[PDB]
Order: structure tokens, then C-alpha cells, then sequence
């Protein structure tokens, strides 16, 4: 086996930065590299095989370089289409090695998330337990405080987050936080809030409601 | 169009063997290579094996001796992949891709063509079904003329779930969410969708559940929230 070591394992960069990224072959493999794409729940995706020959369809931005042991990609001008994992490829030989990946993280402006809350639907409660859903949606950046309020008492160890990858166009961000407790707890209140903090709100947003309206 | 269709997830017991379909369709599976690549989430790529269906010769990577086999039925155009006395840590994303017919020995092992994957889970774990419980739209999902509505897709095992919105009609402002992983071991998931509020009314919204390891399907219609 020829070990790949890329680097950096993760950068973040604008729409229309020039980005490189470089992968190291721990032996000489001549031209015998290829670069692909990965976007999130997709297969990795040619880009350039030959160290620096242009699969097919692939944009005149993507461009590649090197020989033996050091080799460069370079996106001209990022677009929001290419955030995802960059993976170098050695096929010199056996086991025809993957690197470890570069995350590409695309920076935008700053953008506010709109806030929508969901009681729990009849039919769960039905069963015995009250999931309430708290959605984030198309924010940018990433960090965000969620607090959930059970009659104006803070909430702690009874939620769970979950966050999108970066939208493919706009590269924000959406977020769900669920509250889970049993009906008989549920039943218990009346007013269910979820309190959001983001750099894009002026003042912290509050979504709420009273249990039956 | 050139494509690679793979079977459905699958979950296994530790001992036991998975064996993973890739049909080639749009070109014809014996002019080229097929390869297996399998992917564990927060790890790069590991090649497996190749396989020429019109020689029935094959080359296995050192690291899988003796555990994988690949096979062939060119009369149905499929490629199989067969991975045996699983472990806990076989569970990945297995993918299908191809590469040219390589004279001996010329080099271009790259993949130009990829299956979409399919997850194996080896686990112990009893195999559950989720439940489907709607996310309905009411005013107190609205932001100026945007409704969000959903669905809530809980207490299931193994990964994963897909869902779709009105059989794959609708895909815009669809944001289906990575699972969590509960206390109770299950996952849950949400899938939510923005659309007009002008639309709630007019519109039908179902959102399509498929968990293959449970042979679950579910259709869920999301509809205005019961006051
Ligand atoms: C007709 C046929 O089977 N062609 C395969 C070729 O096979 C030759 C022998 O004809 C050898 O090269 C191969 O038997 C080496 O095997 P291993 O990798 O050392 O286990 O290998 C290439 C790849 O080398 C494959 O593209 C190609 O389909
Ligand atoms: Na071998
Ligand atoms: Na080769």
C-alpha cells in the first residue's frame, strides 16, 4: 500500500476564493493520481485522473498538478456547488488508496433563521409520549443556541439537535431541536417555547404555544 | 443514461455474510471493470476488489483475504459482491463504480461511473420499523408567507430511512435531517419542507417513509393542524 495524506483536513472559504489543497504520496507514483468530489449521501464524483487531465463535464474552475509525491488541486473561483469532501486517489497500485479527505466549508454573509415550532400530533400522544419540534431554517453560520421553555422553567436533558449539511445554492444551514417527554409529563403544562440566539437576530426569537390551540 | 443501481440497505449479525447486487444499465457491465469501494462515515474510501465479468477473473485488496468474493450474471447485466464472517466494523457504505479494462499491467484504476451505495449495519440488535407522526402546518409554523410542515419519523433500527415528498415531486425547500441517536438505541429523524402559505388548502403534501431493513412503507398526508 502507498499511504495519502492530504492537507488541510478542513478549510473555509468564500464564493469566488482561489483554494488549494494538496495530497502527499508516501512513494513516488508518477502521474498515476485522481481527484474527486463528495457531496453529502452521494458517491464520490471524478474530477481530474492523470494528475492533471479533466474528466469529462467537469468545470474549467477544477484544475490539477504535481508528480512523484506532492500533488495540488485548485478550484479558480468556489462556488457553492463545491462544498463537500475532496478525496485524492492513488492507482500506481495495490490497494489503490484513498487520502483521508478535505472538507470544504463555503463562508456567506450572515442570514437570520426563520423559527417554526410543532406540537406534538395527536396520534403520538395516542401512544403515550409528546415529541415537539423546534425547526432552524436556512441560517448561516452554523452556531445558534436553542433553549426550550415548559411554562417559563428551563429545559435541560430531555432535547436533541440535529443540523443539516450546507445547502448546495445558498450554503445555510437548517436545524431541528426535539423535546421528547411521556403524555403524562406533557400533559402536566401548558405554555411549550423555544427560545433561539443567532448572530443574524437582534434580539433573541421566542416560538411558542399553549397546548390545544 | 450510464448507471449503477445497487440494492437496498441491509442489516446483518456478527458471523454472517451480505451479499450486495450492482446493476449496470446504459452500457454494457463486460467492456469494463467493476469495482467495490466501501466507505465508513468520518473515514476516506477503501477499495476492495475488482472484477472482469467477461474473463470471471478478480483481484482482492490484502485487507479483505479471504471474506469477499465477487461474482457475476451478465445475462441480467448484475455484479455482486459478497462479504463474509461480518464484523461489527464492516458497517459502511458499500459502492459499485467502474473502471477500464486494463492491459496487463497498465495502469487506471480510477472510477468514472458509481453505484449511489448501500449501507450494511452488522448488529446484534433487534430490527424495528419506525412510526410516522405529521409535522402540521398551523400559526405557529409561519414566517411572513412561508409554511413549514413535516414529518416526524421515530424509534427505528438499524439506519437508515429515506424519505420523499409526493413520490419525488417535490424536492424543493425539503430539508431531511441526519438521525439522531436516541437513549432507547433507536434513531429518529425529521423531514421538513417550506412551501406558500397561500398553498395549505390547495396543495397536498405526503411524505413517503421507506425503511428497507424493516420492509417499512409509509405515506403520511401533513395537513393543517387539529385545534
Ligand atoms: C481479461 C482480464 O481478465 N483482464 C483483467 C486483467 O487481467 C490480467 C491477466 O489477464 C492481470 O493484470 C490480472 O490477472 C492481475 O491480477 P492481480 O491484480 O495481480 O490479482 O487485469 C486488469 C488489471 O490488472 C483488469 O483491468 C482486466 O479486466
Ligand atoms: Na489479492
Ligand atoms: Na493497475
Amino acid at each position: 500500500d502507498i499511504v495519502m495524506t492530504q492537507s488541510p483536513s478542513i478549510l473555509s472559504a468564500s464564493v469566488g476564493d482561489r483554494v488549494t489543497i494538496t495530497c502527499r504520496a508516501s512513494q513516488t507514483i508518477s502521474g498515476w493520481l485522481a481527484w474527486y468530489q463528495q457531496k453529502p449521501a452521494e458517491a464520490p464524483k471524478l474530477l481530474i485522473y492523470k494528475a492533471s487531465t479533466l474528466e469529462s463535464g467537469v468545470p474549467s474552475r477544477f484544475s490539477g498538478s504535481g508528480s512523484g509525491t506532492e500533488f495540488t488541486l485548485t478550484i479558480s473561483s468556489l462556488q457553492p456547488d463545491d462544498f463537500g469532501i475532496y478525496y485524492c486517489q492513488q492507482y500506481k497500485s495495490y490497494s489503490f488508496n484513498f487520502g483521508q479527505g478535505t472538507k470544504v466549508e463555503i463562508k456567506r454573509t450572515v442570514a437570520a433563521p426563520s423559527v417554526f415550532i410543532f406540537p406534538p400530533s395527536d396520534e403520538q400522544l395516542k401512544s403515550g409520549t409528546a415529541s415537539v419540534v423546534c425547526l432552524l431554517n436556512n441560517f448561516y453560520p452554523r452556531e445558534a443556541k436553542v433553549q426550550w421553555k415548559v411554562d417559563n422553567a428551563l429545559q435541560s436533558g430531555n432535547s436533541q439537535e440535529s443540523v443539516t449539511e450546507q445547502d448546495s445554492k445558498d450554503s445555510t444551514y437548517s436545524l431541528s431541536s426535539t423535546l421528547t417527554l411521556s403524555k403524562a409529563d406533557y400533559e402536566k403544562h401548558k405554555v411549550y417555547a423555544c427560545e433561539v440566539t443567532h448572530q443574524g437576530l437582534s434580539s433573541p426569537v421566542t416560538k411558542s404555544f399553549n397546548r390545544g390551540e | 443514461e450510464v448507471q449503477l443501481v445497487q440494492s437496498g440497505a441491509e442489516v446483518k449479525k456478527p458471523g454472517a455474510s451480505v451479499k450486495v447486487s450492482c446493476e449496470a444499465s446504459g452500457y454494457t457491465l463486460t467492456s469494463y471493470d467493476i469495482n467495490w469501494v466501501r466507505q465508513a462515515t468520518g473515514q476516506g474510501p477503501e477499495w476492495m476488489g475488482w472484477m472482469n465479468a467477461n474473463s470471471g477473473n478478480t483481484g482482492y485488496a490484502q485487507k479483505f483475504q479471504g471474506r469477499v468474493t465477487l461474482t457475476g450474471d451478465t445475462s441480467i447485466s448484475t455484479a455482486y459482491m459478497e462479504l463474509s464472517s461480518l464484523r461489527s466494523e464492516d458497517t459502511a457504505v458499500y459502492y459499485c463504480a467502474r473502471s477500464s479494462i486494463l492491459v496487463r499491467g497498465a495502469l487506471g484504476r480510477y472510477f468514472d461511473l458509481w453505484g449511489r451505495g448501500t449501507l450494511v449495519t452488522v448488529s446484534s440488535a433487534s430490527t424495528k420499523g419506525p412510526s410516522v407522526f405529521p409535522l402540521a402546518p398551523s400559526s405557529k409554523s409561519t414566517s411572513g408567507g412561508t409554511a413549514a410542515l413535516g414529518c416526524l419519523v421515530k424509534d427505528y433500527f438499524p439506519e437508515p430511512v429515506t424519505v420523499s415528498w409526493n413520490s419525488g415531486a417535490l424536492t424543493s425547500g425539503v430539508h431531511t435531517f441526519p438521525a439522531v441517536l436516541q437513549s432507547s438505541g433507536l434513531y429518529s429523524l425529521s423531514s421538513v419542507v417550506t412551501v406558500p402559505s397561500s398553498s395549505l388548502g390547495t396543495q397536498t403534501y405526503i411524505c413517503n417513509v421507506n425503511h428497507k431493513p424493516s420492509n417499512t412503507k409509509v405515506d403520511k398526508k401533513v395537513e393543517p393542524k387539529s385545534c
